[PDB]
RNA sequence: GAGUCAACCCUUUGCUUAUCUUCCCUAUUUAAAUCAGCCGCAUAGGCUG
């Protein structure tokens, strides 16, 4: 009886588009260029840990490299996200469960969740190791034919802010069922004269090169998965542990390796079974259990 | 043939290029049909041909190896283990400009079709793609074959294919003559009695597994008649062409 | 005559190659990194110091 | 610095904890002096007259 | 549905000896390139800081 279903979907609602890379001028913003990839070699030793015998040998490698031309100094990062309804609509599995859920759920704020990823948009968290070392860091956003100039920064100490809740407001009003919106986020970035980009890698069988670059038609790209994780940061809804880490069911970052939301009574499926077997539970977990069914994908097993 | 509207430069991103175990690059006409018939299902217009080009196709990656994606964990089986090296499940991906051109009959009015197709693309996937940007679809009129490459003259450049026929079996015949395979459809082989897990319990549940059928990407010029380029169901699930056998 | 960086590419038609950004001879980010940090004077001989890396 | 970017709760801070107890000018010092003494431009300056450096 | 951090590729080098390219040729016909300016939805004298 109520047995939990090992098949059910939902469809990616915020869907994040190929982040594409530029160089131009501070005052000249008319005139853009696309930035290259190219390849070069390095000659560096070994460090390993505890080998002391192979310190006196060489090594030859040869990898990708992305930088800004010899006279430029603002960095271009433009691309474009889209936010969709139909949110506690079942795309594969499900036609009697979901309402289920949705008789307990509607009782969350959605404007929180809005107000967080625009948030997160404009601030800049989609630029993972372009904003060491960049004094001035601005976007302009133009949705629905009106644009907004934002100069946002300190992404810590977070503080409430009026001058970006229409947009939150507009969004999450989107996302209780409506249809489509799009945005083009166009930040610009002053990082430097010459200084080393870092657009996203990807993993190969081992090749001739070591470390390649993602490229489109001879330019460097971001992956969407990186942009999406970007976005889906907001998961502020635990006692301890600041500068919040992306929502996931099971909650934990391999790449620092660390593991949060593990199984001590802090899970997604843990939560509604006993909500509806007892009383109910805090506003706290209604947000984070609806934060992860925004984004898309097949849950079950 | 009265009306047709066309989309040109159509952005598509992440697009799924595993389209089978050993199919990979091109996704299949299949698709193409699944997107036709949701088209026709949900605007209300019974659709008979179909019609596809490439501008441009890059894979993620390079000769060999091309691409692979980082799964994480996201089954209720987890909570020691889940903390370092999730399963790899590899995957390549794929981006993509195209273009489409449909056929539509209607007489109520002349534009609000264009906005609910427009509404609609705007708002689907392509085999697991995105839609980025795309030009305003643009319609076209025809009335009978002879005046039809007009048609031709109207959307250039692109590239087309065309059917070339098989001789015995492909198993060898792929290698000598150097084309490209594609899945034409699907044959069923048994039904599936369980109906369980299924999104529907009405929906019959078979069994299929996919048919190869010879494609080839040429000029549009080179091609001396269109009904070659023209796709229609046939029987025992097939796609057949309207010209038949290619001839000089 | 100049002295620019070097590259070491597989079998093809040259014989010793050079470093160039659109034709412009130059030298990587690093050879100038490894001079920068040589100010290893800490051990016990050897003056003239070497850079700083393990081992 | 003393922020490890992959990594580390513990053992970096407690590493970070035990240092900045010694004397950041001598490293900046030797590190400038690097970089003006051209000892960063490599043997091109055999053969050299006279040399001039602006920052 | 996150591939993520780090790096000295260096030294040396004789490319050189000779060479006939050559005969023939009908570019034909047609052409149009035309001082925003006050009260006036007007190609009838113009009193305008």
């Amino acid at each position: 009886k109520l047995k939990a279903p090992a098949v059910l979907a939902y469809s990616r609602k915020i869907n994040p588009t190929n982040a594409l890379m530029f160089a131009v001028n501070w005052s000249d913003r008319d005139n853009t260029t696309a930035v290259m990839v190219g390849t070069k070699t390095v000659a560096g030793t070994q460090s390993v840990r505890g080998n002391p015998n192979d310190a006196d040998k060489g090594n030859i490698q040869t990898v990708n490299f992305a930088n800004l031309p010899h006279n430029k100094n603002t960095l271009l990062v433009k691309y474009n996200v889209k936010f969709v309804g139909d949110v506690f609509k079942a795309e594969l599995g499900g036609g009697e469960y979901s309402n289920t859920l949705q008789t307990a759920l509607e009782n969350t704020d959605f404007g929180t969740l809005a107000y967080r990823y625009v948030y997160n948009i404009a601030a800049g968290r989609t630029l993972w190791r372009n904003r060491v070392g960049a004094e001035s860091i601005e976007t302009v956003i133009t949705v629905n034919d009106q644009t907004f100039t934002f100069s946002d920064l300190l992404v810590n100490e977070f503080d409430e802010d009026v001058d970006v809740a229409e947009i939150a407001d507009m969004v999450a009003g989107v996302l209780s069922g409506e249809g489509f919106v799009t945005l083009k986020v166009e930040h610009y970035m002053l990082l430097g004269e010459g200084s080393e980009v870092f657009p996203s890698q990807e993993f190969v069988e081992n090749s001739k090169l070591s470390k390649q670059l993602f490229d489109l038609n001879g330019q460097a790209a971001m992956h969407d998965q990186k942009i999406g994780n970007a976005i889906r940061t907001i998961d502020t809804w635990y006692e301890d542990a600041t500068t919040p880490i992306a929502v996931e069911p099971y909650g934990s970052v391999v790449r620092n390796g660390v593991a949060y939301r593990a199984g001590n009574k802090t899970d997604l499926f843990t939560l509604m079974d006993g909500a509806v077997n007892g009383k109910s539970l805090t506003e706290e977990d209604q947000m984070f259990v609806t934060a992860n069914l925004i984004r898309g994908g097949v849950f079950g097993g | 043939m009265r009306k047709f509207i066309i989309v040109k430069n159509v952005k598509v991103d992440g697009i799924n290029a595993k389209s089978s175990d050993i199919t990979v690059g091109m996704p299949p006409a299949t698709t193409f049909c699944g997107l036709g018939e949701t088209m026709s299902i949900k605007t209300g217009i019974v659709v008979k041909a179909v019609s596809y080009g490439s501008v441009k196709f890059e894979v993620r990656g390079s000769r060999f190896n091309t691409s692979v994606t980082k799964f994480a964990w996201q089954d209720r089986g987890n909570g020691g283990k889940a903390n370092n090296n999730s399963p790899i499940q590899p995957k390549p991906l794929a981006d993509g400009v195209f273009t489409l051109c449909f056929e539509v009959e209607w007489e109520d009015c002349a534009e609000v079709l264009v906005d609910k197709v427009t509404n609609f693309i705007n708002t689907a996937r392509i085999a697991g793609g995105t839609i980025a940007s795309f030009n305003k679809p643009f319609v076209k009129v025809a009335k009978d074959a002879e005046e039809l490459a007009s048609v031709k003259n109207a959307m250039m450049p692109c590239y087309v294919v065309v059917d070339c026929g098989v001789e015995v079996n492909i198993f060898e015949d792929a290698v000598n003559r150097k084309l490209q395979p594609m899945v034409n459809g699907y044959k069923k082989l048994e039904k599936i009695v369980d109906n369980k897990h299924m999104r529907d319990k009405f929906t019959p549940a078979y069994l299929a597994t996919p048919t190869y059928t010879m494609i080839g990407y040429k000029m549009v010029s080179n091609v001396d008649n269109f009904d070659q380029a023209l796709w229609q169901y046939g029987e025992n699930t097939k796609v057949k062409t309207i010209g038949g056998i290619y001839n000089d």
